[PDB]
């Protein structure tokens, strides 16, 4: 069995297009790119306090 | 006196600078899982200044293939243009009270693209220089759409006064009236202080640091200084001409803070664009700018020059 | 002048900047170490490398924008005349014309980096 | 954890602060404890000069009242 | 402080004279455009704001710029150098020479007759004493140029539209 | 009908800057020869007194004229207060 | 005496090196992914204000991790020339230490420091991201102990 | 006349001097023709503040513009000779002395 990764066709009609155009002009996914980096400064980093603590094995 | 206004205007600009190197390396630590500067000092407070004492004291390899004489101008000229760059700008009450103030700003920031063709000329090396005509390319492509955007949204302004878009912003933010304008100008900036997807000129990955591969400890740091200046006066220039904050003539401390607080906002959002996206290429930075930023601005600079004669809303002169 | 004071200062305590950064480390130098930067080889000089129509076509382009930009900066106080709809003539025209040399330089080739 | 980055940006905002208040305060200092006046055109050039004539103390911010003549 | 626009001329005429020595095109543009700021320089002090702020913003950070741009592209393989020449030393220091004999000679005469008659009595003389009201004369001139000056805007947008078609038909190469 | 709608799709679909801009200019000139506001504009440029005002003779014959700068004679900005 | 201020001046200064060691990334073969493991950040090499840096030109510390080949050490030597002064290397592994798993081989170099001076030797194949880090604390720490201006004091 | 005008009619007759008596580059050369309209920019301007003259404020604009304009052409020039024979000397342009 298989899959295809980028074999979708994108619609075609008024609101697909607006969507589309609205996307383009509006910078929405760079939007979505922001909100993940947003969300990553406000979650508790991995780092460890080294030499303090230290890394398990 | 006004020597003691000039001595309190550059020296907290380099101070903020400084710690502006701090602030972005933990703003990218933190949001890349990671928590950057936090054992030179408490919280890496220290660290901007083992950073300037360390430089100082590195050797300064001076390239053999080098005119020293331009080598050490360019750096000279950056950060004096850098510097100068803040003499305008109405922090309630500018140090300098001019006509053209944000005319001064684009033609001072117009010269400051000649200590990039100057240092990628005089660091010889064959290469650096193309890295350099590419970085001088980007930078006037992009003084178009500054100069144009900027003459849109001054048509409510009524003037070059920089003072008048504290007046022109009382009651709304120019945001709401032309935000369109305000994201091309915004990507303008970051592409002009060669920040973001738009640091061809340094890619890391790209050129390695491209004209500032020969520069190294003292001119380095001074180059930086520059940049980092640059950013936050334009971040500044953003705020006050789109996001103008109130001001009380009896307490000008509340337009100060304001004005800071946005001005830090809008720093923090530009290490913020340094975290999230993929860099342009040369050519793709080059087609946004050609074909997508400049009908959209040559549009509404048309669109901004019939608006208030249509609607009877031309500012006054004065 | 107070200007004049200013740009003094920034001049000044750029180049002492610079005099501080440019003398007071220690060196020590020899051959090897100040040769041309190039991943761990010598460069090659080869000769005139900077080239390509193109490079200097956008130059050119900017240029005649620029002045066309020029010719728009007076526009603030344009609006302040009397005689409002020959200034809205003229500016659309002047940006008519703006957009007819952006679509002419498109169109026909010009702004592309070709092959 | 980010909230640590809210150090730099508190030295960060003292030393954007300091230049707009020196500038206001210097501005008060030498003005009389007035704003400092704007002359963008010749007219407020003017105005300013006619006030350092009568004040007598050549200071154009020494503004005399009725009290001067009437 | 008492001239100041004589100082401003005289490095000006320097600069020329620096540039117009030819050395190698990239001094030759950093002598250009130290002569473009201290010109624009001069006409800030005669009132010209607008058009001081024009040199720079278009003449130096425009067209040098461009020019220098250029001449990094198109040099020679070791790109040359002022001293290289001997006849950069001579034209600079004969074209210095003769601004010192001639500044000289109308500060202590007044009346020197090189083709124009001239008479260093200051520059602040000349001008004139009036008020220009609640607005800037040379702003109001120059915004006049789309209500008084449709002509020339018909023409000089013409021009910059027949340039860009002309440098396309040039650069094309074939 | 379908042609000029179909080439608005194709546009709005893969260049929807040069739509938006071209719209925008299309309405910077179009928009200003229908307002009525227009009008307003001019005269609100006209009702701004750059210059000083330098008075006439009343040679006789002059009933328009106010004499007094309140008298019922001469341009009034009642109108420009409201708008 | 004046021997207490060169003390000081000399501490300054150390510790300012110290405090913003720059490394050059030299990943020559496995031990290069270990270190951007002690960059990753469970290790967070930056919050020691080691930052990740550029062209050799603007970098303190040379960190060889990986094979030497003949063919590259020619190359090797070269960019340790390029570095301003003052410079460290730190041999990270057993290869770049004394030529490890392939020692005996035509093709390889028994350790980097038959071509530049080597100031840490990190051993491990691979050295651990954490063994690495100590390397690096271990390197800041002979920083500390420099006595330059000292030295120059007694001269 | 003023000693400004003396200076700036100086390195107008210096920037002439400069264009016609060539060397190799014809980059220096433009450079020169360059000079001549700053100084030409100058003047104009010095003239048209001094006497008031107001609508001739915007004169020194057309001015700049157009000797820009001129100047790209003769840049165009430049480059085009240059893919010719490598440099922009002077020299190389004599084939049509025959
Ligand atoms: C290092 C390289 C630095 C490059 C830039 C140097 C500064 C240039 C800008 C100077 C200020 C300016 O233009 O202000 C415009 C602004 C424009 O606005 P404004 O003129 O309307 O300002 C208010 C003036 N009134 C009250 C009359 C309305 O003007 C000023 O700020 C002051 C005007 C008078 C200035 C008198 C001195 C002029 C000196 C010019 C520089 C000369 C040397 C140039 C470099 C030479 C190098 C060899
Ligand atoms: C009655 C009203 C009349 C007037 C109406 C006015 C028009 C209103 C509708 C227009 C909306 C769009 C305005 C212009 C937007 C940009 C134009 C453009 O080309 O975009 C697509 C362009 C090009 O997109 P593209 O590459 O997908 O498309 C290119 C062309 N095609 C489709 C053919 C391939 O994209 C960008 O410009 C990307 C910018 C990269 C950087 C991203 C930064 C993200 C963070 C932004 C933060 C916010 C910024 C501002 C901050 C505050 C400042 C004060
Ligand atoms: C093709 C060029 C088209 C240019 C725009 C058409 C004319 C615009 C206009 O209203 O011009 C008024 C102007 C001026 O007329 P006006 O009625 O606006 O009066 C102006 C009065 N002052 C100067 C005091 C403000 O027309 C001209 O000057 C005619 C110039 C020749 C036009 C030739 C076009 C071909
Ligand atoms: C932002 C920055 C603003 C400016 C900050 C200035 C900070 C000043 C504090 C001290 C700075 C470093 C001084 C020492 C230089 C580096 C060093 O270790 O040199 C060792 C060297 C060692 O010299 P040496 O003669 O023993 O060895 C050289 C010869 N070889 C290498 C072959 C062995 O010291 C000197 O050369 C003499 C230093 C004299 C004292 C300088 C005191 C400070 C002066 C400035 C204040
Ligand atoms: C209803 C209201 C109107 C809706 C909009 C109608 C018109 C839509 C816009 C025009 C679309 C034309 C068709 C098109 O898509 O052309 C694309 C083409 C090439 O584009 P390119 O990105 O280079 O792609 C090359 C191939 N890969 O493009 C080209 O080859 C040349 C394009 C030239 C564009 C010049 C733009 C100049 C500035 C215009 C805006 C300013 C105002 C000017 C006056 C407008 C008056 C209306
Ligand atoms: C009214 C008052 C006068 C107004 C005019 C301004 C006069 C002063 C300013 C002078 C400006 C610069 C003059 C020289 C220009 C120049 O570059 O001349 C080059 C010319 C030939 O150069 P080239 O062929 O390269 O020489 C051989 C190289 N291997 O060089 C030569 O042929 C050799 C001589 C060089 C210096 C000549 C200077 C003459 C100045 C006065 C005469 C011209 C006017
Ligand atoms: S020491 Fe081991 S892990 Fe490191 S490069 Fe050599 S073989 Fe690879």
């Amino acid at each position: 069995t298989y899959k295809f990764v980028n074999m979708r066709e994108p619609s075609m009609d008024m609101k697909s297009v607006t969507d589309r155009a609205a996307q383009t002009l509006l910078w929405t996914e760079l939007v979505r790119g922001l909100g993940m980096t947003l969300s990553y400064l406000f979650r508790e980093p991995a780092t460890i306090n080294y030499p303090f603590e230290k890394g398990p094995l | 006196m006004f020597m003691i206004n000039i001595l309190s205007l550059i020296i907290p600009i380099l101070l903020a600078v400084a710690f502006l190197t701090l602030v972005e390396r933990k703003v990218l630590g933190y949001m890349q899982l990671r928590k950057g500067p936090n054992v030179v000092g408490p919280y890496g407070l220290l660290q901007p200044i083992a950073d300037a004492l360390k430089l100082v004291t590195k050797e300064p390899l001076r390239p053999g293939t080098s005119s020293i004489s331009m080598f050490i101008i360019a750096p000279i000229l950056g950060l004096s243009l850098a510097l100068t760059m803040w003499v305008p700008l109405p922090m309630p009450y500018p140090l300098i009270n001019m006509n053209l103030g944000v005319l001064f700003m684009l033609a001072m920031s117009s010269l400051a693209v000649y200590s990039i063709l100057w240092s990628g000329w005089a660091s010889n090396s064959k290469y650096a220089l193309i890295g350099a005509l590419r970085a001088v390319a980007q930078t006037i492509s992009y003084e178009v759409t500054l100069a144009i955007i900027l003459l849109s949204v001054l048509l409510m302004n009524g003037s070059y006064t920089l003072s008048t878009l504290i007046t022109t912003q009382e009651h709304i933010w120019m945001i709401f009236t032309s935000w369109p304008l305000a994201m091309m100008w915004f990507i303008s900036t970051l592409a002009e202080t060669n920040r973001a997807p738009f640091d061809l000129t340094e890619g890391e990955s790209e050129l390695v640091s491209g004209f500032n591969v020969e520069y190294a400890a003292g001119p380095f740091a001074m180059f930086f200084m520059a940049e980092y200046a640059n950013i936050i006066m334009m971040n500044a220039f953003t705020a006050i001409l789109f996001l103008g904050a109130s001001h009380d003539p009896h307490t000008p401390e509340l337009y100060t803070i304001n004005f800071v607080l946005k001005t830090l906002a809008l720093t923090i959002t530009f290490l913020w664009i340094r975290a999230s996206y993929p860099r342009f290429r040369y050519d793709q930075l080059m087609h946004l700018l050609w074909k997508s930023f400049l009908p959209l601005t040559l549009a509404l600079c048309m669109w901004h020059i019939s608006l208030p004669i249509m609607t009877a809303s031309i500012p006054p002169q004065s | 002048m107070n200007i004049m004071l200013t740009l003094l200062t920034n001049v000044t305590l750029a180049s002492l900047l610079v005099l501080i950064a440019f003398w007071l480390p220690q060196l020590n130098a020899y051959s090897e170490k100040t040769s041309p930067y190039e991943c761990g080889f010598d460069p090659m000089g080869s000769a005139r490398l900077p080239f390509s129509m193109k490079f200097f076509l956008v130059a050119i382009t900017f240029l005649l924008f620029d002045l066309e930009i020029a010719l728009l900066l007076p526009l603030p106080w344009a609006s302040q005349t009397n005689n409002l709809k020959t200034m809205l003539t003229m500016a659309l025209f002047l940006l008519i014309l703006l957009a007819a040399s952006l679509a002419y330089e498109w169109t026909q080739k010009g702004l592309e980096w070709a092959e | 954890m980010w909230f640590e980055i809210l150090p730099g940006i508190a030295v960060m905002a003292a030393c954007l602060f300091i230049p707009g208040m020196a500038t206001a305060h210097i501005h008060k200092f030498t003005n009389g404890g007035k704003e400092k006046r704007v002359a963008h055109f010749s007219y407020q050039w003017n105005l300013m000069e006619r006030d350092r004539c009568i004040s007598g103390v050549n200071r154009y911010h020494v503004t005399k009242g009725l009290e001067n003549i009437d | 402080t008492m001239y100041i626009a004589f100082i401003l001329s005289t490095i000006f005429v320097i600069g020329f004279v620096g540039f117009s020595s030819k050395p190698s095109p990239i001094y030759g543009g950093l002598g250009l455009i130290v002569s473009g700021g201290v010109g624009c320089g001069i006409v800030l002090n005669f009132g010209g704001s607008f058009l001081g702020l024009m040199v720079f913003l278009i003449y130096l950070g425009g067209m040098l710029v461009v020019f220098g741009y250029t001449t990094a592209m198109a040099t020679e393989m070791y790109p040359e150098v002022w001293v290289s020449n001997k006849t950069v030393f001579g034209a600079f220091v004969s074209g210095l020479m003769m601004e010192f004999c001639m500044v000289y000679y109308a500060l202590k005469e007044e009346e020197v007759e090189i083709i124009f008659k001239f008479n260093g009595l200051g520059d602040w003389v000349i001008y004139d004493t009036g008020d220009s009201g609640f607005f800037s004369e040379e702003a109001m001139g120059i915004a006049a140029l789309y209500s008084y000056g449709t002509w020339l805007v018909i023409v000089t947008g013409w021009s910059l539209l027949i340039g860009v078609v002309v440098i396309m038909e040039i650069t094309r190469g074939n | 009908a379908g042609r000029i709608a179909s080439f608005l799709k194709n546009a709005w679909a893969k260049e929807p800057v040069l739509v938006a801009s071209f719209a925008i200019g299309g309405l910077a000139i179009i928009l200003p020869s229908l307002s009525p506001y227009t009008n307003y504009a001019i005269r609100i440029n006209r009702a701004t007194p750059y210059n000083y005002p330098v008075p006439l003779r009343d040679d006789g014959n002059m009933p328009d004229v106010p004499s007094h700068p309140q008298d019922p004679q001469g341009p009034s900005l009642e109108w420009l207060k409201n708008l | 005496r004046g021997e207490y201020v060169v003390a000081k001046l000399d501490d300054l200064v150390n510790w300012a090196r110290r405090s913003s060691l720059w490394p050059m990334t030299f990943g020559l073969a496995c031990c290069a992914v270990e270190m951007m493991h002690m960059a990753a950040p469970r290790y967070d090499m930056d919050r020691f204000g080691v930052v990740f840096r550029a062209s050799p030109r603007q970098s303190d510390v040379m960190i060889v991790a990986g094979t030497l080949t003949n063919k590259m050490a020619p190359a090797l030597r070269k960019v340790y020339d390029q570095m301003p002064e003052p410079r460290y290397v730190v041999s990270m592994g057993s290869c770049a230490n004394g030529g490890g798993y392939y020692h005996y081989s035509y093709s390889v170099v028994r350790g980097c420091d038959r071509i530049v001076p080597v100031d840490i030797y990190v051993p491990g194949c691979p050295p651990t991201a954490e063994a690495l880090l100590y390397g690096i604390l271990q390197l800041q720490r002979k920083i500390k102990r420099e006595k330059r201006l000292r030295i120059w004091y007694r001269r | 006349m003023p000693l400004v005008y003396m200076n700036i009619i100086m390195a107008f007759a210096i920037a002439l001097a400069g264009l016609l008596m060539y060397r190799s580059h014809l980059m220096s050369s433009l450079l020169c023709l360059e000079g001549m309209m700053l100084s030409l920019f100058i003047m104009s301007t010095l003239i048209i503040l001094n006497t008031h003259f107001t609508l001739a404020n915007m004169m020194p604009i057309i001015l700049l513009v157009f000797a820009a304009c001129e100047a790209a052409l003769g840049l165009s020039l430049l480059v085009m000779v240059s893919n010719t024979y490598g440099t922009d000397y002077v020299q190389n342009l004599n084939l049509l002395q025959c």
